[PDB]
């Protein structure tokens, strides 16, 4: 079957892990500092 | 320390959704009606 | 005009557009049908209605 | 409750605690970052002076997840100035936090500053895994894949982190026909990291599944037997996707494996309705590329067009030959399904420029192809519906094609056999072309009858005047 | 089954004289020169500037007399969150690659300028408008 060439693949590729930047905990977000705050007078 | 102060914001599995998730229940069931359960 | 190309009838609204350019005859008939619209045009803003009012 | 505190506190004019609004924040994260922003504001504000490194760092990320690049810059370098006021006990810890992000900005502006800052942070400390990750993935990007040794190593180092793991699988994917690896070696290491590490990851599992289909796509079909163990391993990346998806319903790529499946078990219409939703979902060339695929499966040729053309458009910028073969195809499709020239002029077009961008003997035979098309429709078509020019172009093409299927038969390894090329070359030669001849002379008479015609009239009506 | 698909971005939104309509206007991401000018009824679907809206018009809802949507049969429109019906009341073949379709759904106004290529198969008498958000 002489006719026009085309090669036909899919594109599923899994793209590389993005690393982004890592938020961080309140003071409010451990345990001792909520009992500390909670525990105020 | 550093793992304990860290925090990511969108998990591992989540991050396909990010700002704006979507529901694909529909087409898992339409799958396993299909292909797991195809004759 | 059935004579030149772009005054003619448009060939995507007609089936027949292949036949008509050229034609001498079906030219008399529509020449006749022109002359007859101004003459009533003539008559009908020199005559009935001179301040061309079209609404009646 | 925390909005009723808040309110509460508006009607009585009393000060709103800061945390609260910290904590709206973090709960919001996982519902509306724009709300958590505009907490985390409300709550830089009523600080004051008092503001945080936590605070600006978190302004920070929300900017640059919101793409402000500007405003996620000043909040780190605000976050930055007030490290200086850090406890020195978790100092060092802040501080490789924020030169971890800041490094994560360059890597978004400028990679060196990024690589450097990559440097500095392993040296002051090797055990991060992160850094190192996204160091060697920059040394990979620049080296072509050529440190191999690295990604090994640094596999070794965290076998047990899922990071590491699922970077050093897509180094495989990437480049393991380059390193000659084996083709199981990936498959291995991602069935003893879901054995054994964590069997609910979505990552080794889409690996797998496309692993899986494609040996199933490689595997030749002989009988039912070779066809029912294709079936099965595509049942298998089916599962695999089956169990991404009861882990998280919201996964794209699982929805795209599985069309794919159907592409191969011929399922069109399932296939079309998810790369529909991926579209609205995600917007990337391998989406586009996939429409425009099912489009043509679909015999939609139109949309396929449209959708080739957004693809090499938005990403390609026009220089994949790729897209331009698939355009050209399309459009010879459109051209062939509904008898239209023009679709065959752009097509040969579009052929043409695609050759003059690669020059290869595929895209020869392309131009070869479309151009024998075009002079056997030219021909098929009346002399009504055609004019010379048309037929002279024709002609010229047909020669051209023809000189160009004797080089390509004088090639090495043409596309095609060169028996076959010349033997086309021969038959053009032999039949179409006199009957491309004996059109044009038809052409002629009939745009000489014409203009008798014409010439005939205006005497006749000068005459009668 | 959909006869044409896009995704558009809100320029403009003009409530103006009425309480429950807003018309607005929308220009494709993937190719300008192509607008939507909208009527919706602001109560059940409400939007705002700068949204991105995914519009699907469809000749049925397939996969006389109306009847209340049984729980159990499924339609095209289950995908979407603002479904309508009218009729189409011009077809204005106009320019070289300037094309306009005037829809009306009842009396909210619909007009889809484009080209000829993208809106060649919206030539129907009644159309379905699909918007997702």
């Amino acid at each position: 079957r002489q006719d026009y060439i085309a090669k036909v693949r899919y594109q599923n590729d899994l793209p590389a892990p993005p690393c982004p930047p890592k938020l961080l905990k309140y003071e409010i977000e451990k345990e001792a500092p909520q009992k500390e705050f909670l525990k105020d007078s | 320390e550093i793992a304990s102060n860290e925090r990511v914001l969108i998990d591992h599995n989540k991050v396909l959704r990010g700002l704006k998730p979507k529901d694909f229940s529909s087409v898992a069931k339409d799958c396993e009606l299909r292909i797991l359960k195809e004759k | 005009d059935l004579m030149d190309e772009k005054n003619s009838i448009k060939p995507d609204v007609i089936e027949y557009a292949a036949d008509i350019l050229g034609d001498v005859e079906l030219q008399k008939e529509l020449n006749s049908e022109y002359e007859q619209l101004v003459s009533d045009r003539k008559f009908l803003r020199e005559i009935v209605f001179v301040n061309g009012d079209h609404n009646w | 409750f925390l909005e009723k505190y808040v309110a509460v506190c508006q009607e009585e004019n009393y000060p709103i605690l800061p945390e609260a609004y910290l904590v709206l924040s973090r709960v919001y994260e996982n519902k509306d970052l724009n709300v958590a922003l505009d907490y985390l504001m409300k709550a830089n504000d009523i600080l004051g002076d008092k503001a945080n490194v936590y605070v600006l760092n978190n302004l920070g990320i929300y900017h640059f997840f919101r793409n402000n690049v500007s405003q996620s810059s000043d909040f780190f370098a605000q976050s930055l100035e007030a490290l200086n006021n850090v406890s020195p006990q978790n100092k060092e810890a802040l501080s490789i936090t924020l030169h971890y992000n800041k490094a994560r900005v360059e890597e978004v502006s400028n990679q060196s500053e990024a690589e450097k800052l990559y440097s500095k942070l392993m040296e002051k400390c090797p055990g991060y895994t992160s850094n190192k990750i996204r160091y060697i993935y920059l040394l990979a990007l620049k080296s072509n894949g050529n440190n191999y040794a690295d990604v090994q190593q640094l596999l070794d180092d965290f076998p047990s982190d899922l990071e590491v793991r699922s970077f050093y699988g897509w180094f495989l994917k990437r480049y393991g026909r380059k390193n000659g690896l084996k083709q199981d070696l990936e498959s291995q290491h991602h069935k003893d990291t879901l054995i054994n590490y964590d069997k609910h990851d979505c990552y080794a599992l889409l690996s797998l599944g496309n692993i899986y289909a494609t040996i199933a796509r490689e595997m030749k079909v002989t009988d039912q037997k070779q066809n029912e163990i294709k079936r099965q391993q595509y049942l298998r990346a089916a599962q695999f996707y089956h169990k991404v998806l009861s882990i998280d319903p919201k996964n794209i790529y699982a929805a795209q494996g599985i069309a794919i499946i159907f592409s191969d078990k011929e399922r069109t219409g399932l296939a079309l309705e998810i790369f529909k939703k991926v579209r609205d979902t995600v917007q990337d060339l391998g989406t586009f590329i996939n429409l425009g695929h099912c489009f043509m499966e679909a015999k939609q040729f139109g949309k396929a067009i449209e959708s080739y053309t957004i693809a090499l458009e938005k990403f390609s910028n026009g220089m994949d030959s790729k897209l331009l073969v698939l355009i050209g195809r399309a459009w010879y499709h459109r051209g062939f399904y509904e008898k239209s020239m023009d679709a065959y002029k752009k097509a040969l077009e579009v052929s043409e420029q695609a050759y003059q961008l690669s020059k290869l003997p595929a895209l020869r035979f392309n131009i070869v192809f479309i151009q024998f098309q075009i002079a056997d429709f030219v021909k098929s078509l009346p002399n009504t519906q055609r004019d010379l020019t048309t037929l002279e172009n024709a002609l010229s093409g047909l020669n051209d094609a023809i000189k160009s299927l004797l080089k390509l038969a004088e090639l090495e390894q043409p596309p095609y056999p060169s028996e076959d090329l010349k033997a086309r070359a021969t038959m053009g030669s032999n039949t179409l072309r006199n009957q491309l001849e004996r059109a044009i002379q038809d052409q002629q008479d009939y745009e000489m009858s014409i203009q008798e015609k014409l010439r005939t009239a205006r005497r006749k009506q000068q005459l009668d005047e | 089954s959909a006869l044409f698909d896009d995704i558009f971005t809100v320029q403009t939104v003009d409530n103006g004289r009425y309480n429950k309509v807003s018309r607005i206007i929308g220009i494709s991401t993937t190719n300008s020169a192509i607008k939507l000018t909208l009527d919706i009824n602001n109560e059940m679907f409400p939007v705002s500037q700068d949204d991105s809206l995914t519009v699907t018009l469809a000749n049925s809802l397939s996969l006389k007399s109306w009847r209340p949507p049984k729980p159990t049969d499924k339609s095209l429109a289950d995908d979407y969150d603002y479904v309508m019906f009218g009729t189409v009341y011009k077809f204005e073949e106009g320019d070289e690659d300037k094309i306009k379709v005037y829809v009306s759904f009842g009396g909210l106004l619909m007009c889809l300028e484009g080209g000829y290529k993208s809106l060649a198969s919206l030539k129907q008498d009644n159309l379905y408008i699909l918007i997702r958000r």
